[PDB]
């Protein structure tokens, strides 16, 4: 939801 | 740097949770008096131990700023787990105090971003880039005071250059970078003022998540159609202007902190003039 790879 | 685990008390509800391991509020007995401190306790079951390298990169960091509007490190402890012990920040994160306090005025919104704006002022003079600049690295001392936190992506940037390339594309805060960030893994003190852009539109949208529904892939195509998000209920217009100038696509056409200060620090002046 914040932290994408 | 390194504190001694006998001065420090902890209590025993977690504050804040998650990969990174645990948050606590605890004392830290100093020369004279006792100081309340937020502890960021490592996870230790799942060790890496990169989450032990990024630790101390983050102490690092911290210990080499000083500025009233960034959050200071008082030191690190070796115990039951690698613990980086800063100074609280009572009221937490911005966008979690916003969504349950409605009643602050843009007065006081405009007061909190300028003070966002001076601590990044300071980055950028240090030359730091920060990486992580989002409401949720905002934390209030009081809900009139306002500090930058969370030093985990951030780099100290070489004597020879304007940024920091990262080689791959980590666990990124998508949502907040510049499209040169994302396109070319560049990160500048511009691509912070990007980020500061968007945390500026959920200040002033009372810590609602930007680009509502989308994906971060969305979000870059968004943004390469030249889309920008909209003003939020109530924002005045020379802040969504001030917001939509720090999404200037182009990394060479946008300002600096030093530009997004003084702008800030001026239509401060005019809204307290009444
Ligand atoms: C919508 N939801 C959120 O946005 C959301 C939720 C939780 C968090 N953050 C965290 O997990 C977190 C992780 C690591 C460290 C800290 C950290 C560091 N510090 C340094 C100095 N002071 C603090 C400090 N104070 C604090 C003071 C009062 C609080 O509760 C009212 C509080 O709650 C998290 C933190 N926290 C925090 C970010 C966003």
């Amino acid at each position: 939801e914040v932290y994408e790879s | 740097v390194y504190l001694d685990r006998k001065l420090l008390t902890l209590e025993d509800k977690e504050l804040g949770s998650g990969n990174f391991g645990t948050v606590k509020k605890g004392y830290y007995q100093m020369k004279k008096v006792v100081k309340t401190v937020a502890v960021k306790i490592l996870k230790n079951e799942a060790n890496d131990p990169a989450l032990k390298d990024e630790l101390l990169a983050e102490a690092n960091v911290m210990q080499q700023l000083d500025n009233p509007y960034i959050v200071r490190m008082i030191g690190i402890c070796e115990a039951e787990s690698w613990m980086l012990v800063m100074e609280m920040a009572e009221l937490g994160p911005l966008n979690k105090y916003l969504q349950q306090n409605r009643h602050v005025k843009d007065k006081n919104i405009i007061e909190l971003v300028h003070q966002v704006s001076m601590g990044m002022k300071y980055l950028e003079e240090s030359n730091f880039v920060h990486r992580d600049l989002a409401a949720r690295n905002v934390l209030l001392v009081t809900q009139h005071y306002a500090k930058i936190s969370d030093f985990g992506l951030s780099k100290a940037l070489r004597a020879d250059e304007n940024y920091y390339k990262a080689q791959t594309h980590g666990k990124w805060p998508v949502k907040w970078y510049a499209p040169e960030c994302i396109n070319y893994y560049k990160f500048s003190s511009k691509s912070d003022v990007w980020s500061f852009g968007v945390l500026m539109w959920e200040a002033f949208s009372y810590g609602q998540k930007p680009y509502r529904g989308m994906k971060g892939s969305e979000v870059t195509a968004m943004l390469e159609k030249g889309e920008r998000m909209g003003c939020p209920a109530g924002c005045p217009r020379e802040m969504y202007d001030l917001m939509n100038l720090c999404w200037t696509y182009d990394v060479e056409n946008r300002p600096g902190f030093a530009a997004v200060e003084l702008r800030l620090r001026n239509y401060y002046y005019d809204v307290v003039n009444h």
